[PDB]
């Protein structure tokens, strides 16, 4: 398609004094611009390009780029319409998840998050084309019950969070904070054999550890648990079917037993 | 910065006839090339580029189009050094870590997690240059404790789990065994109530809130343990200063009694002869 929300673009450090046909022929390289909203007050701004490859162009070309002595400061906006969806099956992928949740609105790109090796990891990642069409999706899959195969594994929703990795924390920022400086006198360090922070480091190395114990005993617990649930498919299948034709054959048996009384009785 | 892990490329799908030159004059329209390597049987090789702006269009720019019958496979190659650092301090920067890590070798990039509204995380990103410098960081870090500033709270290093969400799962690579048509029988929808599939979907959701709880009472158990250190924090200090103090004390107690025995029986010898 075009025009996504993916290509969404954040444009910062921008001067007070600037317009929004200046702001467009700066992009006129890359195509016809599309959505343009610009805050005079905060100088900073949002366009939106015809796909990723030329949205990437764009971030790696204008990036750090001097503009009336202000630094071009281009980098992407945080996906509002993002909803996490988890306990996927090991055979779902990208169409099953966009046609599945289409119901609920439109759908800009949903991504089963796979390992290294490509493997699913179980869960997945869906961004909805509006705000409230993931609301309603989410709502309806927190009060309904979705499936996605035909073993009953309901995908559980929440809404998902942002975290940025291209950048990290600013160190100005970081300095704004009076103690900041007085923390960083003292050096990183290994600390040193008998010294204070050495044992006391001993010591929050051994409550880490035991975090990681607990996480990993329950993480096996869990999987053993998945592991008895998935044993019992069938048994569960055939009892339920069995409880039905049992009540259906109750249900006929009370039937025949009122009927043929009812006849006895006219004879 | 330039020729970084971050720039290396995966090109894929390369004809049989493939040539270090041809390939170099590919990337011509790019700038320097770096290492060339490249397995002329198996199709594919490992590429270095001239920098990340660089990386990402030529990836871009030269996938997908055929070569002498064989459209080129040009994705991103996963990280072979990165590492995660964890329980970070409430007071951090990036540049932190890339002057703490320095130690252990250059680092391309580190980043402190960030949220949305701009608190730190608690984690950590780091991407050294090579695998051996990424290994004895690692294990440096896993023997040692490498503290990060003046309050005593060591960072533990983990490798970092490379997840990929970019190609997720393309109908072709999944198997489509008979598994795959055994779960592909009835199509995505809800449950009807009162059936077999909506009473097992809430077992499984039980199971699933089961799960929530579990981590939220591990979460609140290990919280209360570290407020309890933090509050712990000036008792031990007193107390590891006070035993200093007693030690040394003692320590050169001893030397003074040391030292003036030694005087004394030298001039009781001195005056005897």
């Amino acid at each position: 398609k075009t025009y996504t929300q993916r290509c969404r673009l954040f444009v910062g450090n921008l001067p007070a004094d600037i317009t929004e046909d200046e702001f467009k022929r700066l992009f006129a390289k890359y195509g016809e611009p599309g959505e343009v909203f610009i805050n005079k007050g905060k100088g900073f701004g949002f366009i939106k390009l015809e796909s990723r490859a030329l949205a990437e162009i764009a971030k790696a070309e204008l990036d750090d780029t001097p503009m009336r002595g202000r630094q071009l400061r281009v980098r992407f906006a945080t996906h509002a319409a993002a909803l996490s969806v988890r306990n996927l099956s090991p055979y779902v992928s990208n169409e099953l998840l966009e046609e599945a949740f289409s119901q609920f609105g439109p759908i800009e790109r949903a991504v089963v998050i796979v390992d290294d090796r490509g493997r699913s990891t179980g869960k997945g990642i869906v961004e909805f084309a509006s705000k409230p069409a993931a609301r309603k999706a989410f709502e309806r899959c927190s009060e309904g019950v979705f499936l996605l195969t035909t073993t009953p594994r309901p995908v559980i929703v929440e809404p998902l969070e942002q975290l940025d990795d291209e950048d990290g924390l600013p160190e100005k920022l970081a300095q704004k904070n009076p103690m900041y400086q007085k923390e960083r006198e003292t050096p990183p360090r290994f600390a040193q054999h008998g010294t204070f922070e050495y044992e006391y480091s001993q010591r929050w190395k051994s409550l880490d550890e035991m975090e990681k114990q607990q996480r990993e005993q329950v993480e096996k617990n869990m999987k053993d648990a998945k592991d008895k649930l998935e044993s019992e498919m069938e048994d569960a299948y055939h009892e339920h079917q069995a409880n039905l034709l049992r009540q259906d054959l109750m249900r006929r048996q009370e039937e025949l037993r009122r009927m043929e009384e009812l006849h006895s009785q006219e004879m | 910065k330039t020729f970084t892990q971050r720039s290396r490329l995966f090109v894929g799908n390369l004809p049989p006839d493939i040539t270090e030159e041809e390939m170099r004059k590919l990337f011509e329209k790019y700038g320097k090339a770096g290492e060339v390597f490249i397995h002329k049987d198996k199709g594919f090789g490992f590429i270095r580029l001239e920098t990340r702006t660089l990386a990402e269009i030529a990836k871009v720019e030269l996938d997908n189009m055929p070569l002498r019958g064989k459209q080129l496979r040009v994705r991103f190659a996963c990280h072979s050094a990165s590492l995660t650092v964890r329980n970070l301090p409430q007071y951090v920067s990036n540049e932190l870590l890339e002057e703490a890590f320095s130690v252990f070798g250059q680092v391309e990039r580190a980043v402190v997690i960030v949220d949305d509204r701009g608190r730190p995380s608690g984690k950590g990103i780091v991407e050294f240059s090579g695998k051996p410098a990424a290994r004895k960081a690692l294990d440096r870090c896993s023997e040692g404790s490498f503290l990060l500033t003046t309050f005593p709270r060591p960072v533990t290093v983990e490798p970092m789990d490379q997840l990929d969400d970019e190609e997720g799962l393309p109908e072709k690579l999944v198997i489509k065994n008979q598994q795959f048509h055994k779960e592909r029988e009835q199509p995505p929808r809800f449950a009807q109530p009162g059936s077999f599939e909506y009473e097992y979907a809430m077992r499984w959701k039980a199971l699933i809130e089961m799960e929530k709880q579990q981590q939220d009472q591990v979460d609140r158990n290990i919280k209360e343990a570290r407020e309890k250190l933090e509050m712990e924090m000036e008792a031990a200090r007193h107390e590891h200063q006070v035993m200093l103090m007693r030690q040394d004390l003692m320590r050169r107690q001893e030397e003074l009694r040391r030292m003036e025995e030694l005087h004394n029986q030298e001039v009781q010898k001195r005056k005897q002869l």
